[PDB]
RNA sequence: CAGUAACGGCGAGUGAACAGGGAAGAGCCCAGCGCCGAAUCCCCGCCCCGCGGCGGGGCGCGGGAAAUGUGGCGUACGGAAGACCCACUCCCCGGCGCCGGGGGGCCCAAGUCCUUCUGAUCGAGGCCCAGCCCGUGGACGGUGUGAGGCCGGUAGCGGCCCCCGGCGCGCCGGGCCCGGGUCUUCCCGGAGUCGGGUUGCUUGGGAAUGCAGCCCAAAGCGGGUGGUAAACUCCAUCUAAGGCUAAAUACCGGCACGAGACCGAUAGUCAACAAGUACCGUAAGGGAAAGUUGAAAAGAACUUUGAAGAGAGAGUUCAAGAGGGCGUGAAACCGUUAAGAGGUAAACGGGUGGGGUCCGCGCAGUCCGCCCGGAGGAUUCAACCCGGCGGCGGGUCCGGCCGUGCCGGCGGGGCGGAUCUCCCGCUCCCGUCGGCGGGGGACCGCCCCCCGGCCGGCGACCGGCCGCCGCCGGGCGCAUUUCCACCGCG
RNA sequence: ACGCGUCCCCCGCGAGCGCACGGGGUCGGCGGCGAUGUCGGCUACCCACCCGACCCGUCUUGAAACACGGACCAAGGAGUCUAACACGUGCGCGAGUCGGGGGCUACGAAAGCCGCCGUGGCGCAAUGAAGGUGAAGGCCGGCGCCGCCGGCCGAGGUGGGAUCCCGAGGCCUUCCAGUCCGCCGAGGGCGCACCACCGGCCCGUCUCGCCCGCCGCGCCGGGGAGGUGGAGCACGAGCGCACGU
RNA sequence: AGAGUGGCGCGGACGCUACGCCGCGACGAGUAGGAGGGCCGCUGCGGUGAGCCUUGAAGCCUAGGGCGCGGGCCCGGGUGGA
RNA sequence: GAAAGCGGGGCCUCACGAUCCUUCUGACCUUUUGGGUUUUAAGCAGGAGGUGUCAGAAAAGUUACCACAGGGAUAACUGGCU
């Protein structure tokens, strides 16, 4: 007698119910930093202040 | 050495077990065997039941089982004689001797002189020759329907009668189950130590008298 | 399997998980049980206490069927019966009481413990223990001994 | 399920084997002791072969 | 049952039984008390049969055993005699014909068809529209590789011909004079043994579980047992001091057989081979090493150097780069050719330079779209009708099929429950009130099947008629459309 | 500091182009040398030179050691089966669970089946050397105290405790009401496991006191308050299989 | 990035073995001894590869060419003969 | 001692001893194997008999006739530090 009824989580994740009760999505990607100096470079330094 | 926390415990592996060990790979076709030289009785034993002479209604002895019945060794001497058949008539149709056992009640005496007409009456039983008959043998009919039988005969299950749901009476009500347990218990331990002191204090009324 | 165990991470490291210094060598305490008051005390006596010496009385050809009580409770007390004599008792007007006979489920004494689900009942049993006696009673219960 | 079973399901339909305990001990045999220079190991006892 | 109850410098340590449930199952004979004229046995001379288990019958003024006890009835479940009842024809010892397993041998389907690689094929490709042929035979082995159909077998309640039983059923031949229920009167059993005291071994048995010696040594309402010594006691349960008996169990020796998730010639038995053999020890005893040419011997005629082994050429083989201890043929260690180098023993790590060897298949240098100009090919693109198929919903077409969905039915059932009792078995009572059983009949649950009434599904589960938009074939369409291939430092 | 319409002390969508010290580099820049003698090739073979580098195993506070085994090469060569135990981890079923002996009927000596084959094992009950005993209570009536009569709820606290539940108030496109559907939330509620503390109930033992129950009226049986011994209760987690230490 | 009641051209890269991909920081000695992972090896048994082999299998040899930190593995050549 | 009090050994820091078996003391006590009356054994608690190698075996020598496993963790020489 099943542990679980629908084994269909293709379409258990795409039907009224659980998409309506989960936040939006966040695809963007924030690649590392390089410190330029400011107080070598300028618009880098105009920045700041 | 032993470490830390851990039951203590004693092998018997001192003596020299491996020169005696045991096993079992004969097993499947020790089997295989059994029953096929079983297969061999009743084909020797034709018509007769292969369940073979008949086990009685026996108890099982002390306070665990003796709420029990299972099949027995042999019927009693006065259990045969009173039905109606003798002992070494008894051996030549299906019916089992043994010369030991008891009849102390008759709640068990009963029961083992119908069983032997059930069976008496239920019996098919054939002639000396095919071509001549006589009184006691039976008809070539039931001869002709008449068959082995399979497993023990007449086999005895386990048998309780049953009761109904009751209105309880008003002096039921009025019994102790604990407190008539305890005063059972206490006159059957102290009546040697009763008994030798209504005799002594009886023993100095009769002394100064006379 | 002889696979997945240690002894394969084994074969390539020298003293084997028994020692450099201190080697596996054979028999290092004495065999089994030794030094029971000697070397190997406190351990005998700090998770056994109480192996060394003699108590009670000694009983010889003691026979075990004449010892022989089994036990069932209170609270479930009706575990002997179907689910029908109590559904069509609880049903009644002039007050009935079904017949549970304990000797029938391999029960000889009966014992105290929990509640009672109370509707009338009379109760066969070869042992009352003193509390099996005040709860069916206060209920409303006869106390009938068997033997 | 399946896979458990079918491995301790195969492993009874199987024979035994075993080799011998007459062989390697069936020799006198007996170590010539500390000395000689030899390893120390037992060896068999007298001959001309 | 239990690693228990019991032992144990109560330390290490050892260690049952009975009950419960199974396999196997089968039960009996004398000594003694006494009845029947020893009614009993052994050996020998002679004929008829007859047997390679000397047994069958007749005939002996033939010997012997035996009253210091042979045979018949008979032994604790009691046994016997006599009297009065009930019944009385089946029970074994061998031959003659009649009715179907255990050992030997002799036999039973189908390709060596058509091409093709090989030294040789058992290999590769085909054999239609009966998917070459047989398949109760596609286990195994052999045959110049690797075969269901080339040769042996394999299969099947298959075929024949010989040897020896086993049950059932007649015809002569032999025995055997036999069985149960009520009444009276008789009558009953193992001795230097049971039993103790002591001494030593033994056991889980503790003021001694079993065995033995030496001493003492019985009883007949008597004697053993009843797990702590004894006296005084009622109960409970077996008859000791003579004897036989199949099965269920065990089997590293013997005679045959069948297998293997084993080992593969320093392994596996000491032994794959002239092994318990060569050889060692006075003797008891100790005891190895050692498998492989090739498909076939086709095992190298003749010549030539040599006294001879060793050689040079001929030759067989697919090969001698397989040449009689001859499959492949590793390392250590040698010998000779090329290169390289060389006074701090050699060898090693980092880093570069020189020279070799091979290898790149190197020596005029990358493709992939769309776009534009200038030279052409091919019957060709949109659109419209003609058939076949999918993707989908027709937000409201018609049925049928499911359900870890329910609500009915005065519907035609299968097992379950420690829920209630009319017909009859058996049994104490005198056609009769009561008591324990062998089935039917109501009632409650758990489900199979059939008709109506609500809910959900066709995404582990459909069929038709519509409406759409998608491909793919056919017609038509005759080019400033559709693509093909090429050429321009575009 | 730079339109204007009103509040004041104090006198809510303009239009485009463009350059860059701006969330890690690209030329919308160039030149030689190419067929039998040259291109390339870190890797693997020989030589040469600069720097560094004592022989391995090993016991040992210390080994390059004047501590021991090692002349070279092949082939073999050492934590293993089974009987207990325990803790962890996978899996079936769950107050249960398990046929392991016994049965029935080529691969198979396998594999499906018994249930009135669960006898039995371990588990659901402790505690005493034993005889033995053996597991909640409250709150209102019939006579300010007993001995008995009815009716109701019930496995008892306090403190900390992952999450749920009630929601003062707000979550914008001209304004003025009005909602449904969701989310954000002051503080305030039922408290799952795991603990820390307080009360209680069953066996054993210790000290004090008065009444119960009776076919057998006792050297007979049963109740009550406070210390104390335990491998105990207190709405259960065990049993069979496999792996590892 | 809320939902209502009133005043010409049929076109737009990769992905996600979810036991995979991707994303931003701090650290990285080890003898006795623990632990994980091994698309590191060696021999046997069930499954699978419409695997491969006399047009040349295994083993060996190789100043031939490639692969991973590493254990080890892939391809050129010659032998060999199932 | 009048009374507050104080006393369960020496004003405080040492003067002492386990499993088993052997003794005595305690009660209208448990048991004595089928049930019961009397001798008799066995237990439950609390003291004593003692281990001084004092966490607690029951034990004398010799080897220049000698033996095995080991030690430079250990002496007889050199060298070293002093």
């Amino acid at each position: 007698m099943h542990k679980m009824l629908n084994t269909d989580l293709s379409r258990i994740l795409k039907s009224p119910e659980i998409q309506r009760a989960l936040r939006a999505p966040r695809k963007k990607i924030h690649r590392r930093v390089l410190k330029k100096n400011p107080l070598k470079n300028l618009r880098i330094m105009l920045k700041l202040n | 050495a032993p470490s830390r926390n851990g039951m203590i415990l004693k092998p018997h592996f001192h003596k020299d077990w491996q020169r005696r060990v045991a096993t079992w790979f004969n097993q499947p076709a020790r089997k295989i065997r059994r029953r096929k030289a079983r297969q061999a009785r009743a084909r020797r034993i034709a018509p007769r039941p292969a369940a073979g002479p008949i086990r009685p209604i026996v108890r099982c002895p002390t306070v665990r089982y003796h709420t029990k019945v299972r099949a027995g060794r042999g019927f009693s001497l006065e259990e045969l004689r009173v039905a109606g058949i003798h002992k070494k008539v008894a051996r030549t149709i299906g019916i089992s001797v043994d010369p030991r056992r008891r009849n102390k009640s008759t709640e068990s005496l009963q029961a083992n002189v119908q069983r032997l007409k059930e069976y008496r009456s239920k019996l098919v039983l054939f002639p000396r020759k095919p071509s001549a008959p006589k009184k006691g043998d039976s008809s070539a009919e039931e001869l002709k329907l008449a068959t082995q039988l399979t497993g023990p005969v007449m086999p005895i299950r386990n048998v309780f009668k049953k009761e109904k749901a009751r209105v309880i009476t008003e002096e039921e009500k009025n019994f102790k189950a604990f407190a008539s347990l305890r005063m059972a218990r206490a006159n059957a331990r102290l009546f040697g130590i009763r008994a030798k002191r209504a005799k002594e204090a009886a023993e100095q009324d009769v002394e100064k008298k006379k | 399997p002889s696979r997945l165990r240690k002894t394969r991470k084994l074969r390539g490291h020298v003293s084997h998980g028994h020692g450099r210094i201190g080697k596996h060598r054979k028999h290092p305490g004495g065999r089994g049980n030794a030094g029971g008051m000697h070397h190997h005390r406190i351990n005998f006596d700090k998770y056994h206490p109480g192996y060394f010496g003699k108590v009670g009385m000694r009983h010889y050809h003691l026979k075990r069927n004449q010892s022989f009580c089994p036990t069932v409770n209170l609270d479930k007390l009706w575990t002997l019966v179907s689910e029908q004599t109590r559904v069509n008792a609880a049903k009644n007007k002039t007050g009935a009481a079904p017949i549970i006979d304990v000797v029938r489920s391999g029960y000889y004494k009966v014992l105290g413990k929990g509640k009672l689900p109370k509707q009338p009942v009379i109760v066969k049993a070869k042992f009352f223990s003193r509390r099996a006696e005040e709860k069916i009673k206060g209920v409303g219960g006869a106390c009938v001994l068997v033997a | 399920i399946v896979n458990f079973v079918h491995t301790n399901l195969r492993k009874n339909n199987r024979q035994p084997y075993a080799v011998s305990e007459l062989a390697g001990h069936q020799t006198s045999a007996e170590s010539w002791g500390t000395g000689r220079a030899v390893a120390r190991i037992p060896r068999v006892r007298g001959g001309g072969t």
